[PDB]
């Protein structure tokens, strides 16, 4: 018949590949699809929904695990005291780990795009403040005092009926992609460090109480995107299941 | 999508059309 | 405008002076079954204005140290009015619901509340709910950080006391029974614990009301 | 649309009243929309970024390992030459986890199996992998009359030769596949021992997957199985949160209670690094 | 000559491929066809044949094989007694096994459509009654008097010149297609059940029989439609042919 | 046309006296004509469901076991290397009852034969399958001039090779084949001798088939051949009642008469399930 | 159908015509 010639790549089962294959079943044809709601087009639809951030990720035992979904706040002696800092980096191992955008990116290699946090107060009516959310990008070490802090892009937030602000972290980059940050040599992604300052203090009047706490959710923006899919890094069995 | 047989689902996968709703999940508000 | 609310359907109203809009789960509305969806052959029965409007189904604590609460549709409404009646008549069931949650306290509380819906709440190891032992975990092996992908709204005690979700129906099948299967689940879990100095008022009851809509029945038989 | 990312226009800054993106309300329940180019001074990009790689196609038409068959000669498993093996996906972590990701799934699949010694040796021998749909008769030995393959699709394949593949439909009676179902399957009293049917969804067992060794007497060589699976034309719908502690059984999201762990890593202080 | 590249699928005999092959005579012409009465085009063309229910299937032994296909009636004491019950599954072992729509559907995994039983009364021109024949959906258990059958669908049989009646089976589920229904798990696609119920009595004259019986006929409706061809789950030798 | 299954219209009450669609006369011997839209109130259907898996083809058109050939070392059966086999269908269970619920056929087939060792093992040899007509020379022996297969048509294939297959006409004389045939093939007396000839239609001897190894000595291996059978452009006519009984022997409707089995199961009272 | 030969028996199987005629075997009455 045809003459032809076998190239060096036969008889190789390769994942990823796309091909046609003979069907089992002759003539058949499926259930028709009804409609139903929540239909997914695209994995970057979801990666744009608020989850809860874990920032004060301090506690391990059993009876005190919900403690880690928000950090406290009370009144001090007014000298910008301290309050939390955490790295910026989705991919790399910590705060970030507990939302759905930092496990989805577990899946992809390398990212580009800007972030947001926002923060809630859930104390109560009467107590008022200001607190200051900076944003060191790479090269700067930690803060040492608020008037160093200040310097990075930053907002100042105000407490009253909003009670959420959000804190837009810009893509700056040097190169068009980041690979997911790592202790070592690959800290040359390393996005930046966050920051949040006492402003004035918080003020409460008689009858009310001392302490408040806040949350914070994560998302990604409109330019997010990802590429390289890959496997993650953790495996949820310890044997045959 | 290239296929050699006499059924649908024996193709390969394709090239999908790119089309996103965030609003679905991200402000669902009235 | 989104402050003040006013919600009616049926012979039932309810009215809030401080709200947070309103959430449409999945953006849309309920709906009937198509003539291309439907698989009977035999019409259905839509008792319309007797079996959509709010019903109250229990009042349950917010103490300090509380955990959590989750409830289960359409299985609270099977031994309560007419919807009880013509589940337990009818086989084949289907139907929306709008869902209102009332937390309401002074200006010196504070605590907040995460209200979700989550179908298909499959719990690993009736109409007043039950208690959940490992919140974190969300009693099935999931963090509850990742909770806010589902329909979500939030009670913060400074800023409202009421949360609206409405929800569509949700399954593969157009019709299903009401006796065996539970479409999803409804969780209220403090986030933010209650706190008040002593002097204050310290019960902070939370109660539930819902309202089927577009509800429809089919394949009548004996009561089961 | 959205071929690519979006761009970034030009911004300058703002001193006004009455307007303020910045500050928002989350208790209503969605997210943000202050934007780069409404709370920082801003630069124009042309964002060329393609977005095709994060398509459900794109995400889920990759192979994974779902099955595995062991065919001894000397032992208590399948000592025989013939197995039988239940269609199930949940018996793996990774696939489980990226499929558990939505609820409701509707595919067309492609099978791949691999065979070879223990030891990963080659040898020369003939199988026949048969496919029983629910309440067809299952074989029960190696010379079984039901093995004559009457209705049933079957294989013919060697070990020497490159592994086999077949396509594979969409054959539920639902409109999709479910991982989790809340409800039993049954309208009986449900007391205790229908507690173990609980999550049974009948929409999902699709039947039997049985392997034998053609012949009247045993075999030289132990076998072993390898079944991988790939998914195409994926739809998918209502997405849950993903799992965050251990398996331990099959199709249950049963977890080991006394020993929970956190999501991520844990550090000493909220105030440092 | 060409260069190709082999997929990981050859030399793989699927039984139920469809594919060219080498013809072993070369030009042949066979034997031309003439017009034979009864041809069939469709297995479902013949599925809506009536044939014989076994209703009574008890009796087991050799010389009583025949009492199977009918089941008797009499006179009673007029308190709505019960006559024969079963279960409305065509692919489930029982009394629709003896029929030609539940032979064939045992080849096919998943049904979906309308049923229909058709009873024929066969006795003295001079006896008159009525019964009551009703259908209960999934969920409900049987029956335990007529006032609790007669809720669900059910249609009342009178006596007369015209001996026969249909009672129609409606497609009532929940999913679109049903899988063969068995005891344990697989209850979950069962049917439902059908009754049968004196309604008044059964009148007869002086010099005329006490007891007559009833043959009932099955089908399927013309929505009735079947897929995933399988092998059946009974073979036919015990051994060598 | 019935590309797909019927709608279902819109119905409602009707009381009104004269026409009686419910009550019927079966003693005619015509099915019914009574629908759902006509005893009990309907709802508005659009049916979709394809009837295209139940065609004679989609029905028809899957391989089966017809044959088996045995080639031992030791042994009373052929030890000499060859063996004949006459072409029958009959011969096991799940292909006849399936063929025999037609009375004529009228089909072309593909024919693919399976070779190995008795334990499944693969080895190096080669074979010769010959396809004898009625009234062709049959071989007697390994070494037999008929091998020569001047016109008939023959195949050489080895073991380690894939299996092979050809493709085959119609070949019979009539119109079409038929596996019950009521009569005699002679005009003879019919005393008791042609007795064993009731039924034996000459119309459905289409030859024999023929295998040997090729070689002058005996071989070294023990072989077995299996016989896959399958149909295309087919078409049937005047259906019968499907087989009941266990079969006994070959183109005979025989059963045991001492054994008689009821077609399904069994319960103990009629008015309990 | 699909053919490589010089011979029509040796196509494929190919897609029949769906046709249906019940009334045959189900309504003979005159
Ligand atoms: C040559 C024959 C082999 C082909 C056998 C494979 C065909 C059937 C595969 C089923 C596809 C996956 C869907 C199955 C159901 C769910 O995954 C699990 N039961 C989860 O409960
Ligand atoms: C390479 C040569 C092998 C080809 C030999 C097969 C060709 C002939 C097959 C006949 C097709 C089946 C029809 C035969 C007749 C009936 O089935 C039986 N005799 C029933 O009585």
């Amino acid at each position: 018949g045809f003459p032809t010639e076998l190239k060096p790549g036969t008889n190789q089962f390769l994942t990823t590949d796309d091909g046609v294959s003979a069907p089992i079943l002759p003539n058949f044809h499926p259930t028709p699809c009804i409609h139903i709601p929540g239909e997914v087009r695209n994995l970057l639809e979801l990666c744009q929904v608020e989850t809860i951030l874990e920032v004060n990720n301090v506690p391990t035992n059993a009876t005190s695990l919900m403690e880690r979904l928000r950090f406290p706040v009370s009144a001090q002696a007014g000298k910008g005291e301290l309050c939390a800092v955490f790295r910026a980096d989705p991919g790399r191992n910590g705060p970030w780990q507990s939302t759905l955008l930092g496990q989805l990116c577990g899946y992809y290699t390398q990212w580009s795009g800007s972030l947001e946090v926002t923060f809630m107060f859930t104390g109560s009516f009467m107590a008022t403040g200001k607190m200051l959310i900076a944003y060191t990008p790479p090269g700067g070490p930690l803060p040492k005092d608020r008037a160093t802090a200040m310097l990075g892009t930053h907002v100042i937030w105000d407490f009253g009926l909003q009670s959420s602000v959000t804190l837009v972290i810009p893509w700056i980059s040097n190169t068009h992609y980041r690979a997911h940050a790592r202790d070592g040599v690959f800290d040359y992604y390393t996005t930046g460090l966050v920051s949040i300052w006492y402003q004035t203090n918080y003020v409460v009047p008689i009858g009310a109480p001392n302490t408040a706490y806040i949350i914070a959710l994560a998302a990604a923006q409109k330019n997010f995107t990802m590429k390289l899919c890959k496997d993650a890094s953790d495996i949820l069995q310890t044997g045959t299941i | 999508t290239i296929n050699y047989y006499k059924d649908s689902y024996a193709a390969t996968a394709g090239k999908q059309s790119l089309k996103q709703d965030p609003d679905k999940f991200a402000n669902p508000v009235k | 405008s989104d402050r003040v609310a006013q919600l009616t359907i049926g012979n039932s109203t309810i009215t809030t002076q401080e709200a947070a809009n309103i959430i449409v789960g999945y953006g849309e509305w309920p709906s009937y079954c198509s003539d291309s969806d439907a698989t009977a052959v035999d019409k259905p029965t839509r008792p319309d204005v007797s079996v959509n409007r709010f019903y109250t189904l229990d009042t349950k604590l917010w103490e300090k140290s509380s955990k959590g609460w989750y409830w289960k549709f359409p299985d609270v409404l099977t031994e309560t009015g007419v919807f009880g009646q013509n589940a337990q008549f009818h086989y084949l069931y289907r139907s929306g619901f709008c869902i209102h949650v009332q937390c309401n306290a002074s200006k010196f509380h504070q605590g907040a509340l995460l209200v979700a819906v989550l179908p298909e709440y499959v719990i690993g190891t009736g109409a007043d709910g039950f208690e959940l032992q490992h919140p974190y975990v969300l009693d099935a092996g999931i963090p509850i950080s990742q909770l806010t992908v589902c329909p979500h709204q939030w009670i913060n005690l400074r800023t409202n006391n009421c949360a609206t979700i409405i929800v569509p129906y949700i399954n593969a099948l157009p019709f299903d029974s009401a006796l065996n299967h539970c479409n999803f689940g409804l969780l209220v879990v403090p986030i933010s614990p209650l706190d008040y100095d002593q002097g204050a008022t310290p019960v902070i009851p939370i109660t539930i009301t819902l309202a089927p809509m577009c509800s429809e029945f089919a394949g009548l038989r004996q009561a089961v | 649309p959205a071929p690519t990312g979006q761009d970034t226009q030009v911004s300058s800054h703002r001193l006004d009243t009455g307007k303020v993106p910045a500050l928002q309300a989350a208790e209503i329940g969605a997210s943000s929309n202050a934007s780069d180019e409404s709370m920082i001074e801003t630069r124009c990009v042309l964002n060329s970024h393609s977005t095709a790689e994060t398509t459900l196609d794109s995400f889920f038409s990759r192979a994974g390992l779902v099955g595995e068959i062991d065919l001894p000669l000397k032992g208590t498993t399948n000592p025989n030459g013939y197995a039988n093996w239940d269609i199930d996906i949940t018996g793996y972590a990774q696939m489980r986890r990226k499929v558990e990701l939505f609820t409701y799934m509707r595919f067309d699949a492609e099978f791949t199996f691999v065979a070879c010694t223990p030891t990963g040796e080659v040898v020369p021998q003939l199988l026949q992998y048969m496919f029983v749909p629910p309440g067809a008769p299952k074989p029960d030995s190696r010379e079984s009359l039901a093995w004559q393959t009457a209705t049933n699709p079957s294989v013919f394949v060697k070990l020497s030769d490159p592994p086999a593949q077949v396509s594979v439909p969409f054959m539920s009676p639902a409109s999709a596949y479910q991982w989790f179902y809340d409800g039993y399957p049954t309208f009986g009293e449900h007391k205790q021992e229908k507690d173990l049917e609980y999550g049974a969804c009948p929409n999902n067992m699709m039947g039997t997957f049985s392997v034998r060794t053609v012949g009247t007497s045993k075999s030289k060589y132990p076998l072993v199985v390898r079944i991988y699976m790939r998914m195409k034309h994926v739809r998918a719908w209502i997405p849950r949160p993903m799992r965050n502690q251990n398996y331990l059984f099959k199709a249950n999201p049963n977890y080991a209670g006394n020993s929970i762990k956190p999501t991520g890593t844990s550090r000493t202080a909220i105030t440092t690094l």
